[PDB]
């Protein structure tokens, strides 16, 4: 049968920006006058965070360039009419493409993924839209943004990335076949299964069962995002780590750092400007130290994110757009092909693989020594004995067939432990 | 008579004289994003996640003749032109929007005043299109094959 | 806490609390005719270091189907002579009378139940000259309560008293400046005619444990009521609960 | 300056009005009557009075007693003038000359 | 980093020369300690930023080594690794702080619209599929063309892959017993 499994790869993260003087001094005139004497401390923090966010924008453009490189489509393509080829339904993977659509929608698998993650790119925007009013009474994001900590949107919207993944999916289905190596989809599936060691007679007899197994694997992926899925937990870990880091940064405004209070309002209503500056200087040093530690941690996390994004670009180029001759790169062995979908802060790859269900115990030979001291070795298969006659079988499906020049590789000599067979002058 | 949270801030109170109860919220605080093109006299302004009624009534009372609401917030000193699309931009505002700069030339001398900043759609990548069929024409497929290189 | 409300949250708070896992001691004594001198000895005469927490049973008697409340009276002082101040907390059937005066205390003090009085007379001080007092105040309590709870402590020359008669957490009752250090407390024996097993099977109970300054984690519900607490240094699970600030 | 997007300094919405609440008709603390009392204690039996739920001001107090010196610690004199407190504790005794 | 030597960090001056010409060694050390702490903090921040940038540099260097091994020294069977597809070969040149790769690729300039078949069903229920190309009809005869250049040529054993059966939507062609 045909098995399918999904894999999430992270390519981005929330873009955090920090107003340094608003985090340290808030409103107060006295705190600001003091902050200036530290010179260029806030400028370096703002510069490092701007460099991090520029790196994020560059990697998003690289992923979008890899998805759209060299794909040619027909201008008569319409996903309301064209969503099915060779009895395989691609409807849950396709967004909305054509000349009469209006590109502002996702596919329903992407709708299933984006409805279980609240703080996506659009969730941050609609959460910050409610800060004038609160919309319950209060929220943690509005308290963070009033102290100068805010998440910015990425430069490309998520519907644009969904349109890119829709173009990459539809490039494998239709008569350009830019993503399916110039052949139709079912023929490409058949040649990839034949490359594993399965004869073409079995694949020609069982095309409808292959299409039904593809439909069943897609439907099993679609009904699998339920509370124990590894990809869903991996997606939610990104949002949870960002929320934890921002909450622990906001908690630094209640440390005293050796002063009499953590509140500038309480200090400035009790002490004189000679005596208040000694207390305010300790709070300033503690808060600048906390901002430096946060900035160093972000600069370290961006390198892991860039490594993951380069791996995702390699899988888009060599598992979805084409199929490399590398074994164990995509999937697990017996890998057939991969499809790609947009995901919150990354990509979701769906890998399809050949899966044996029942077996048979066979006695095999790895080569035969023919008369004249010639040798033959089997090409991705074995030599078997049926009715005391030597035949060939493929290594991944049991189907005895006559030995011919398309099954073997000839050698002018033969190995020392090849089986003797002087009766063979066959086809 | 006082309501606290676990960090030690007062968030509500009961009045001694009238026995009325209130909750307390902080006032608004934020920053503005300025998109600036070189050799221009003023930038274009973006108040993120704010309606323009709030900006004109509660924040700024200087004269701003050009303003509109967008998906990112209130935009001052720019023309709404999101039906137009550009493929390269140096003033990227987020979520697929860009700020373009186009001064009126001597031939296109704009008598009516407007802004030289335009709020447009950023779209950096496209597919190539062909004019072939998507289904079989008599059992055969229609495809484009090169004849020179 | 003093005049604050906390709503649906956990709070880390340091106060004058008992040690979780320690022992209460039931220091109540009931007598009928004779007074043993061993009752007035440093087994029962104890040390007031920082303060005490007490859990007091409200014993209920019935005469002509009418309720009477009764429990033991407590004295806090240093030397219990008329050159020093002693604090006396005594119930009067719904009235809690609290005094701080320079009493001439007896050698063997006791009190007497007023509903069905005993053979002896009430005698804990003799002062026919109205001694000097720093504090004299009456409060009220619920006569139908089952248990009463008290915090008594001292800090920087000031005595503090908290109490509760509905529910377990206590509220501020009073404070009083003394300028001296208190060192001893004593729960006074109560002499009654009828409380024992041949009578209606009632008992006196007065459980006392010491207080110290320590950190707790408290849980406030939707109405602002303390529902759960954990002493942060009592066990390993309590250490995990206080480092996560979570009860689960 | 070059072409770019710049994030400028943070603003705060300016307050429109002022809410001011006080309890009316409270008595006077009368701290000068206790400081100018005829009976003056020694440092061995120094005396304390607590003042709460009352109104005071420092001008009448510092003009009704004969001030030699007035200093403050962990506080400032100009910050007292409009403030409210839970209580004020006043301790007093007479000074021996060589101490 | 050089601009950090003009921050006061809460001291009376950023210059050690001005501090040491005004104050005594008891009073000067309080001012000098603040400058020392500020400058050590600035050096720590710079050192952390350099240690973070070296990891990105090492990732880029490993990618350049992979392209030298598999695009210049040999040509891998990986598609879309070097270049963009239709990639032919690469050359390498030295560059300031790195390498400059020159990629050459096949580029079509003019096109033609052809009707193609992805496979033929021959007599005896046999099948043939084209090897990196298509089957076309010229003068009502089946021929082969390559997929990247239009050049009709006879169907032979070097153009096709044989199958003992044929697919359900292959085009019927019983007249073919050709070369
Ligand atoms: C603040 O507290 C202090 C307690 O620390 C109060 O001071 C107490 O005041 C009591 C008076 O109410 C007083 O009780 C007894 O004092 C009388 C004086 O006794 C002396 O003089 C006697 C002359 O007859 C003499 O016999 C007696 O000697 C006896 O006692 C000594 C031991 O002290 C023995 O060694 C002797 O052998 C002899 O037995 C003393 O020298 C005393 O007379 C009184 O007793 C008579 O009256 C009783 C009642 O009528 C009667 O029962 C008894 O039999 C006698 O007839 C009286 O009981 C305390 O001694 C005294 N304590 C101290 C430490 O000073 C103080 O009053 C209080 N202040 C205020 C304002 O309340
Ligand atoms: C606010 O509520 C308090 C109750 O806490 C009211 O105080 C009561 O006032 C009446 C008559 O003035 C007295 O008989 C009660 O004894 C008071 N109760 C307490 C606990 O002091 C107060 O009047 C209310 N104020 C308003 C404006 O309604
Ligand atoms: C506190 O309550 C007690 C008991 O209700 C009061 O004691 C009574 O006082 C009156 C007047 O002095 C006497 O006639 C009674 O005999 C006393 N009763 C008892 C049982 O002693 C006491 O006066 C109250 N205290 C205050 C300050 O009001
Ligand atoms: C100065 O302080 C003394 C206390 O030492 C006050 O004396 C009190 O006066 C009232 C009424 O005159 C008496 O009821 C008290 O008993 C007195 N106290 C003592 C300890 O005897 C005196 O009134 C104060 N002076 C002024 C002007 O108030
Ligand atoms: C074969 O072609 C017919 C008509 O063109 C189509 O309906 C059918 O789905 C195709 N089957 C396969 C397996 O491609
Ligand atoms: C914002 O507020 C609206 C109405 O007040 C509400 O429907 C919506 O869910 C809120 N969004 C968020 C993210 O809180
Ligand atoms: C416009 O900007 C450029 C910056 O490259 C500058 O050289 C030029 O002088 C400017 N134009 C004017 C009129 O100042
Ligand atoms: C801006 O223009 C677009 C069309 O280009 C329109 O859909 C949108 O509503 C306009 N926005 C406003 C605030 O007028
Ligand atoms: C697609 O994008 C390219 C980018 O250069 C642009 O030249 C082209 O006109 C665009 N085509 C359409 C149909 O938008
Ligand atoms: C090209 O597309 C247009 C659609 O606007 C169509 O009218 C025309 O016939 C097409 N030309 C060819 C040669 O297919
Ligand atoms: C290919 O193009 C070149 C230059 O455009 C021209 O000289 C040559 O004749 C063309 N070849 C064919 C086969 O059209
Ligand atoms: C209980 O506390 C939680 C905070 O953990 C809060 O979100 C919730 O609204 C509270 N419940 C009620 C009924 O207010
Ligand atoms: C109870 O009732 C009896 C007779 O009815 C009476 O003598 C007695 O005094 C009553 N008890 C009390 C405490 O009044
Ligand atoms: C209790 O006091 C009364 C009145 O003074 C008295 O008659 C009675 O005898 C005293 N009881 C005892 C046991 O001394
Ligand atoms: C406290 O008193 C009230 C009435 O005064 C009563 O309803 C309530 O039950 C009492 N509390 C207890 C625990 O009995
Ligand atoms: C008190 O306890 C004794 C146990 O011996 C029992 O016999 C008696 O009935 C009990 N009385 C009441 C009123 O419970």
């Amino acid at each position: 049968t045909i098995a399918g499994h999904e894999e999430f790869i992270q390519t981005s993260s929330p873009k955090v920006t920090i107003d340094c003087s608003a985090f340290v001094c808030s409103n107060y005139a006295a705190c600001h006058d003091l902050l200036s004497e530290y010179g260029t401390f806030c400028d370096n923090i703002n510069s490092i965070l701007n460099e991090v966010n520029d790196l994020l924008d560059i990697t998003q453009l690289q992923v979008a360039n890899a998805l759209m490189q060299g794909v040619t489509l027909s201008s008569n393509l319409n996903t309301n009419l064209h969503s099915d080829v060779d009895n395989i339904d691609f409807k849950s993977l396709l967004g909305c493409l054509g000349s009469q659509c209006g590109s502002s929608s996702r596919s329903l698998l992407e709708d299933l993924l984006f409805n279980k993650v609240k703080l996506s790119d659009v969730g941050f925007v609609e959460a910050y839209n409610n800060c004038t009013g609160g919309s319950e009474i209060r929220d943690l994001l509005c308290v963070q943004s009033f102290n100068g900590i805010k998440v910015l949107p990425p430069i490309l919207s998520e519907t644009q990335i969904s349109g890119y993944t829709t173009a990459a999916t539809v490039a494998a289905m239709f008569p350009p076949w830019s993503a399916a190596a110039g052949v139709p989809f079912s023929l490409n599936v058949q040649y990839r299964i034949n490359g594993l060691g399965v004869t073409m007679d079995v694949l020609n007899k069982n095309q409808k069962l292959i299409a039904n197994a593809f439909n069943k694997a897609l439907l099993s992926i679609q009904n699998g995002f339920t509370a124990t899925n590894s990809a869903l937990a991996k997606i939610q870990s990104v949002v949870n780590a960002n929320a934890q880091a921002l909450n622990s940064l906001l908690q630094q405004l209640f440390n005293k750092f050796g002063a009499i209070s953590s509140s500038l309002q309480e200090i400035l209503s009790r002490l004189d400007p000679p005596e208040a500056q000694v207390q305010i200087d300790r709070l300033i040093n503690g808060r600048l130290t906390a901002l430096n530690a946060y900035v160093s941690q972000q600069l370290s996390d961006i390198t892991l994110i860039k490594a993951g994004a380069s791996r995702a670009i390699e899988k888009v180029n060599e598992c979805v757009k084409s199929q490399s001759p590398r074994i164990n790169f995509c999937g697990n062995g017996n890998h057939i092909l991969s499809l790609v979908q947009n995901a919150p802060y990354g990509l979701l790859f769906i890998h399809f693989s050949y899966k044996p269900t029942s077996f048979k115990t066979v006695l095999v030979s790895p080569g035969l020594c023919l008369s004249g001291d010639r040798g033959i070795a089997p090409k991705q298969g074995y030599f078997i004995k049926q009715n005391d006659s030597w035949m060939f079988t493929g290594s991944s499906y049991y189907y005895p067939e006559p030995i011919s020049d398309k099954n073997v590789v000839f050698m002018n000599s033969c190995s020392v432990n090849f089986t003797k067979a002087p009766f063979i002058y066959l086809n | 008579n006082l309501l606290y949270d676990s960090n030690g801030n007062i968030i509500g109170f009961k009045d001694f004289l009238t026995n009325k109860t209130y909750t307390i919220l902080p006032c608004y605080s934020g920053r503005v994003s300025a998109a600036f093109y070189q050799n221009s006299s003023s930038p274009a302004l973006l108040y993120r996640n704010l309606k323009c009624s709030y900006v004109l009534n509660n924040i700024s009372f200087i004269s701003q003749p050009f303003y509109f609401d967008s998906y990112l917030g209130c935009v001052l000193n720019a023309v709404n032109l999101t039906s137009y699309s550009v493929s390269s931009c140096d003033l990227r505002m987020g979520s697929g929007f860009c700020i373009d700069y186009a001064l009126p030339s001597s031939g296109s001398a704009s008598r009516g005043i407007s802004s030289p900043y335009r709020f447009v759609t950023f779209e950096p990548f496209n597919v190539s299109f062909v004019n072939d069929s998507v289904e079989t024409v008599g059992g055969l497929f229609e495809i484009q094959i090169p004849t020179n290189f | 806490v003093l005049n604050r409300v906390y709503l649906n949250t956990t709070l880390l708070f340091t106060g004058y609390f008992p040690k979780s896992g320690a022992n209460f001691r039931d220091l109540a004594l009931k007598g009928s005719k004779y007074l043993s001198t061993l009752w007035y000895k440093p087994p029962f005469l104890s040390d007031f270091n920082n303060g005490i927490f007490s859990k007091v049973k409200n014993t209920k008697l019935y005469v002509n189907n009418t309720l009477y409340s009764e429990f033991s009276t407590i004295v806090i002082g240093s030397v219990f002579v008329n050159t020093s101040y002693t604090i006396v907390v005594q119930p009067h059937n719904g009235i809690l009378e609290i005094t701080a005066c320079q009493y001439t205390m007896c050698e063997y003090p006791h009190t007497v139940c007023k509903s069905k009085g005993s053979i002896r007379n009430e005698s804990w001080h003799i002062d026919s000259s109205e001694p000097l007092c720093l504090f004299k105040k009456n409060f009220t309590y619920n006569v139908s309560a089952d248990w009463l709870y008290f915090h008594f402590y001292q800090e920087r020359g000031v005595f503090y008293a908290y109490y509760a008669d509905v529910g377990m957490p206590t509220t501020f009752l009073f404070s009083l400046y003394l300028g001296t250090i208190l060192s001893h407390y004593y729960v006074m024996p109560l002499t009654c005619k009828a409380i024992s097993s041949n009578t209606d099977n009632e008992t006196l109970e007065y459980w006392v444990t010491p207080l110290s300054r320590r950190q707790y984690l408290l849980n406030f519900d939707e109405h602002g009521v303390i529902t759960n607490a954990v002493d942060c240094s009592s066990s390993f699970l309590s250490e995990i609960q206080c480092k996560t600030q979570s009860f689960a | 300056p070059n072409t770019g997007v710049y994030d400028l300094s943070g603003f705060t919405v300016k307050p429109v009005a002022t809410v001011y609440r006080r309890i009316p008709n409270l008595p006077d603390c009368d701290i000068d009557n206790w400081l100018n009392n005829v009976s003056v204690p020694s440092p061995l039996n120094w005396e304390r009075r607590i003042f709460s739920n009352c109104n005071f001001n420092l001008s009448t107090l510092l003009r009704l007693v004969h001030v030699d010196s007035f200093s403050c610690n962990n506080l400032d004199k100009s910050k007292i003038f409009g403030s409210c407190f839970n209580s004020i504790t006043v301790d007093k005794f007479a000074i021996p000359n060589r101490r």
